[PDB]
Order: C-alpha cells, then sequence, then structure tokens
C-alpha cells in the first residue's frame, strides 16, 4: 500500500521528519508513527521554491492546543488563544493566527532554504501488492529444490501444487509456526505449497 | 436547504472482526485489540410510525463504534463523522444516495438535522456548504436485514468492517456469532470524536432500528476454522 | 548577545522553572537537537533534577 506524502519545509526541519522526533513540525504540522515502515526522501529546492522578495505561499502551523496524532492533518485556521482572555475570532493581544508563512529568499542560509520532502509509506509481505521493483521473472520450477522469490518473499524449498483456496484479499498462508506454507503465483493465480 | 424537524439492549457476543489478511487454518489465535465487550449494554434507537420516532442524535465516537441496524426498507443511508461537525474543521461523509456510495472528507456546514429525502429520491438535505475537500471515493452508479459495521480511526486510517446477514426477527439484536470482514481502509487523516447517522425520510420515518456500542481494549481468543473463517471467540474479561 | 569561547565554556545552573520549550518555536530554529538517555517526545512529561 504505497502512499506518497509530500510537502515543503525549512531545511533545518528535515531532521524532524522521523519517528519519535519533537519540534514545531513533528508536533504541530506532520507526525510520523513510531512503528513507521517506509522511506523519507528530501532534497533542497532553493532554485524552485524561493523567489526574490521572499516566497510566502508555504505555510506552517505555529501554535496548537495539543500535539498531532500520527498522520493526522490539521487545516483549521481559528485564532489560537494564548491567554485566559478569550479571542472572538479577532487577532490581538494573546490572540495569534495559528499559521505563519516561511520566508524563502534565494540568499537565505542553507538552514533556511526550502527542502522538498516525500514520505513513502507501505506495508511489506502481508497482502496483495501491486507495486514492485524492476526484477525479471523466471519460469516456475516445481518438484525441485530452488531458491524462490514470490512477490518479494524469498526463500528456499520445493514447490508443489496446492489444494488451498485463498479469499481474494489474501496472498499468503501460514502455519502454527507462522512460516509461509502456501502462496499464490503472481503470473498465474494458482495456489502452491512450499515444502522444505 | 437545512430544514428542521434512551433504550438499552445486550450484545450477545457480537462485533468480532478479522484482524489481518493472512490466511490461517485450524488454529486458536489470541489477539489484543479494540473489541466490543461481550455482554455489554448497547444503546437502542429507532425510526417508526409515521412522526412518532426519528432517532438521529449526535453520539460520541470514543475509540471506535460498533453499529448494527435491523431494517427492511433501506432507511439507514450512511453516517457523518467529525469532531465539531461544522465548517470550522474537516468532516467525513459516507452516504448512499440510492445511486452511488459517496465518501467525502471535506469541510461541511452540516444541517442541525441532516437527512435524505424520498418522495424516488427527492432531497439531500445534509450540509449547507462544502469547501476545502481533501478526499473522495465513489462507486458505480445504481425486520429482514441486519447490517453490522465496525468503525475505527487509527494512525490516520479509517477502518471499516462490515457484514450483512439475513434475519427474521421482531424486536432486538439477534443473539448469535458472526465475524466481520474488512471492508475498506480510508486514508482520511482527520480527528473524529462524534458521529451521526443519516436516515432517509418519506414525504414519515418508515420502520428501522439501529444499535450503537463502543469498543474497548480487550483480549480475545479467536478460533480459526479448517477453512479461513472465524467461528468462535472468548472475551477474557467477561467472567472467570 | 554573547556566547563563550569553546575553550572557556560557560556553565549555568537552571532551577525552579517550567521547561516549556514550545516558547522557542516562534524564534529559534535548530539544525541539531539530539538527546541521550531520554526520548525527545518524553521531555514534556518529566521533572529534571
Ligand atoms: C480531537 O478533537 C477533540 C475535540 O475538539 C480535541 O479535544 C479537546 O482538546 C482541547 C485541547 O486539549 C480541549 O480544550 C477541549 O476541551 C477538548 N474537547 C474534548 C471534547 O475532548 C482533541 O484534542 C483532538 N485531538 C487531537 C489529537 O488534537
Ligand atoms: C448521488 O451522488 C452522486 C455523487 O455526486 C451524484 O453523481 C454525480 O452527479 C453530479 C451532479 O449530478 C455529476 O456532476 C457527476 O458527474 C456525477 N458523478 C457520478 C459518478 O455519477 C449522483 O447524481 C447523485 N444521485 C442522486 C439521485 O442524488
Ligand atoms: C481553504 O479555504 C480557504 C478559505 O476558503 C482558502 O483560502 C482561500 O483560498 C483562495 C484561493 O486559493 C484565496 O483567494 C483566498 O484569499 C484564501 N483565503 C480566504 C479567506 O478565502 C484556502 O486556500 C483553502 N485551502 C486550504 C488548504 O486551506
Ligand atoms: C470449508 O470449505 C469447504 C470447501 O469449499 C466447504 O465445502 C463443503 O465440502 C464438502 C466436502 O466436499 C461438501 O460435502 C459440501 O457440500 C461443501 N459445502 C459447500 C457449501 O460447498 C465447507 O462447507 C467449508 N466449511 C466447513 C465447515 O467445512
Ligand atoms: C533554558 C534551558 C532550560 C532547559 C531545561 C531542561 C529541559 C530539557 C528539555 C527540553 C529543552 C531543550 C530545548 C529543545 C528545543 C526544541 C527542539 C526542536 O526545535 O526541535
Ligand atoms: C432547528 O433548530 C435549531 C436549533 O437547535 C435552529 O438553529 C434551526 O434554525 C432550526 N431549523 C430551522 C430550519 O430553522
Ligand atoms: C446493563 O445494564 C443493566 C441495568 O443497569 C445491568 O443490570 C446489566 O448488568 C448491564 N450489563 C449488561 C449485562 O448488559
Amino acid at each position: 500500500n504505497v502512499y506518497a506524502d509530500s510537502f515543503v519545509i525549512r531545511g533545518d526541519e528535515v531532521r524532524q521528519i522521523a519517528p519519535g522526533q519533537t519540534g514545531k513540525i513533528a508536533d504541530y504540522n506532520y507526525k510520523l508513527p513510531d512503528d513507521f515502515t517506509g522511506c523519507v526522501i528530501a532534497w533542497n529546492s532553493n532554485n524552485l521554491d524561493s523567489k526574490v522578495g521572499g516566497n510566502y505561499n508555504y505555510l506552517y502551523r505555529l501554535f496548537r492546543k495539543s500535539n498531532l496524532k500520527p498522520f493526522e492533518r490539521d487545516i483549521s485556521t481559528e485564532i489560537y488563544q494564548a491567554g485566559s482572555t478569550p479571542c472572538n475570532g479577532v487577532e490581538g493581544f494573546n490572540c495569534y493566527f495559528p499559521l505563519q508563512s516561511y520566508g524563502f529568499q534565494p540568499t537565505n542560509g542553507v538552514g533556511y532554504q526550502p527542502y522538498r520532502v516525500v514520505v513513502l509509506s507501505f506495508e511489506l509481505l502481508h497482502a496483495p501488492a501491486t507495486v514492485c521493483g524492476p526484477k525479471k521473472s523466471t519460469n516456475l520450477v516445481k518438484n525441485k529444490c530452488v531458491n524462490f522469490n514470490f512477490n518479494g518473499l524469498t526463500g528456499t524449498g520445493v514447490l508443489t501444487e496446492s489444494n488451498k483456496k485463498f479469499l481474494p484479499f489474501q496472498q499468503f498462508g501460514r502455519d502454527i509456526a507462522d512460516t509461509t506454507d502456501a502462496v499464490r503465483d503472481p503470473q498465474t493465480l494458482e495456489i502452491l505449497d512450499i515444502t522444505p | 436547504q437545512c430544514v428542521n424537524l434512551p433504550a438499552y439492549t445486550n450484545s450477545f457476543t457480537r462485533g468480532v472482526y478479522y484482524p489481518d489478511k493472512v490466511f490461517r487454518s485450524s488454529v486458536l489465535h489470541s489477539t489484543q485489540d479494540l473489541f466490543l465487550p461481550f455482554f455489554s449494554n448497547v444503546t437502542w434507537f429507532h425510526a417508526i410510525h409515521v412522526t412518532k420516532r426519528f432517532d438521529n442524535p449526535v453520539l460520541p465516537f470514543n475509540d471506535g463504534v460498533y453499529f448494527a441496524s435491523t431494517e427492511k426498507s433501506n432507511i439507514i443511508r450512511g453516517w457523518i463523522f467529525g469532531t465539531t461537525l461544522d465548517s470550522k474543521t474537516q468532516s467525513l461523509l459516507i452516504v448512499n444516495n440510492a445511486t452511488n456510495v459517496v465518501i467525502k472528507v471535506c469541510e461541511f456546514q452540516f444541517c442541525n438535522d441532516p437527512f435524505l429525502g424520498v418522495y424516488m429520491e427527492s432531497e439531500f438535505r445534509v450540509y449547507s456548504s462544502a469547501n476545502n475537500c481533501t478526499f473522495e471515493y465513489v462507486s458505480q452508479p445504481f425486520f429482514k436485514n441486519l447490517r453490522e459495521f465496525v468503525f475505527k480511526n487509527i494512525d490516520g486510517y479509517f477502518k471499516i468492517y462490515s457484514k450483512h446477514t439475513p434475519i427474521n426477527l421482531v424486536r432486538d439484536l439477534p443473539q448469535g456469532f458472526s465475524a466481520l470482514e474488512p471492508l475498506v481502509d480510508l486514508p482520511i487523516g482527520i480527528n473524529i470524536t462524534r458521529f451521526q447517522t443519516l436516515l432517509a425520510l418519506h414525504r414519515t420515518a418508515g420502520a428501522a432500528a439501529y444499535y450503537v456500542g463502543y469498543l474497548q481494549p480487550r483480549t480475545f481468543l479467536l478460533k480459526y476454522n479448517e477453512n479461513g473463517t472465524i467461528t468462535d471467540a472468548v472475551d477474557c474479561a467477561l467472567d472467570p | 548577545t554573547r556566547f563563550a569561547s569553546v575553550y572557556a565554556w560557560n556553565r549555568k545552573r537552571i532551577s525552579n522553572c517550567v521547561a516549556d520549550y514550545s516558547v522557542l518555536y516562534n524564534s529559534a530554529s535548530f539544525s541539531t537537537f539530539k538527546c541521550y538517555g531520554v526520548s525527545p517526545t518524553k521531555l514534556n512529561d518529566l521533572c529534571f533534577t
């Protein structure tokens, strides 16, 4: 289940996109779960996202009453009340608009230049998968000891035809010992038994 | 156009669902998760008698909701999920307007009494306005029935499990055992604390009833068949 | 206004205060912030001796 989360932040905050971080980004804008499986990719985009006179399209939340939950997005824009005095929708003393704009200028220091971040989230080896790496497939060899790779699940064993019937949302089957003992062939949807 | 207009029952071992998508046979698997406590008190609401009763209050959504509905004429049409249910924050709309299944995560200005209308479908009085919409997910166009759903909101995913079962019954929740199957995981990424059911009125309520129970962190012992199906479970905190 | 030289570094005692570091969110931006023996997400819930 490949998902691509994308955004632009300051360069000094790229460290904050990681499991278990704290800071203005990890607290108020974008939080990753602790048991995160996936990849984080970032790169400086100063020549794209910064223009002379500042680029003020990119915003971030500065104030929030509580920390975000993992993968939660908050786009509310209601006045943050920083004191006991109430804010009735008007910015004032102890009343702040919660979003502030990055000031991205081409001559900002490397810590203040825009960085484009992409977080890829996915799960591995538990369900049918439709995105795969560039590896060529071979013909199926049965009744012989082979090293196999079925949809990313590598191993060693003898392949034999199977009587099991998987529901359409299932791809692997496991034992009491939790080892994979049945698989569905990706090219031909036929169940095969894996025997040591 | 936004026009204007408690009972309790037992949960006889209901609301169990498949925790993963791995095929298993002939095994007893113990699991710790959010489940409906066996033999707990659900709340009962109905809509009946041309109008006498039309129950669609705003209920809390604590950690997850078990929702069951015994109906014969498709009165329950979907739900609204949110935290403030107004246009200040984002909300989730799941609705079946007799032709499509619409799943929207927008900024809705909901009506105080949202419903749909049948005269043929005639009205969609749910929300005054939709803005800043982030997610959409539709389908192809288009008491006798018990329809059970489990809604969970974990790690930015809205998980829905469902099971439709033919019944033949007069009053209450059928005492039985049925395992709910995974329906969909939506990457909506919003904060959900309250929810409200969407009913369709006739222009009169009709006749339908639904029950709402709340999940809690429980330990269950699930029994897997020689096929993949779940056939029984144990609630370790029910009794000694 | 002034920090010390690394060879003669400054030590300051901190006591009787609430470490609400979200007050730094408005003004400060840190390239490095690494904690040892403690997790960053737990700092809001502790009293330091
Ligand atoms: C999800 O929404 C609820 C309701 O708006 C938030 O709960 C409130 O939290 C604020 C800040 O702590 C309090 O001032 C309110 O009194 C709370 N209301 C209720 C009904 O609990 C909750 O914080 C939100 N979730 C997250 C992760 O921010
Ligand atoms: C039920 O809701 C769906 C979802 O919007 C409606 O479908 C669309 O209708 C709008 C306006 O009529 C069109 O612009 C879209 O192109 C339609 N899309 C699809 C996929 O159908 C549908 O018309 C509604 N039906 C009723 C009876 O209210
Ligand atoms: C959310 O809605 C607000 C208000 O409807 C949007 O802010 C408007 O966007 C338009 C076009 O981008 C601008 O012309 C306005 O100046 C903006 N402000 C207002 C008060 O209208 C905002 O773009 C929407 N999107 C998000 C992600 O918040
Ligand atoms: C488990 O799966 C099997 C395989 O589909 C189901 O099959 C029954 O198989 C027996 C033996 O061949 C037949 O006599 C029955 O007529 C089959 N029933 C159906 C509905 O096809 C079986 O029902 C499933 N459940 C159990 C408990 O075995
Ligand atoms: C004036 C010094 C007070 C120090 C009190 C000790 C408590 C230490 C815990 C947190 C304080 C460290 C500040 C971290 C700044 C935020 C991290 C970030 O921007 O991502
Ligand atoms: C329904 O009642 C609410 C009060 O809860 C009110 O705000 C609203 O105006 C009423 N509906 C109409 C159509 O006036
Ligand atoms: C439900 O509520 C009733 C009345 O308070 C109580 O007797 C019962 O023990 C509760 N739990 C069950 C069994 O649903």
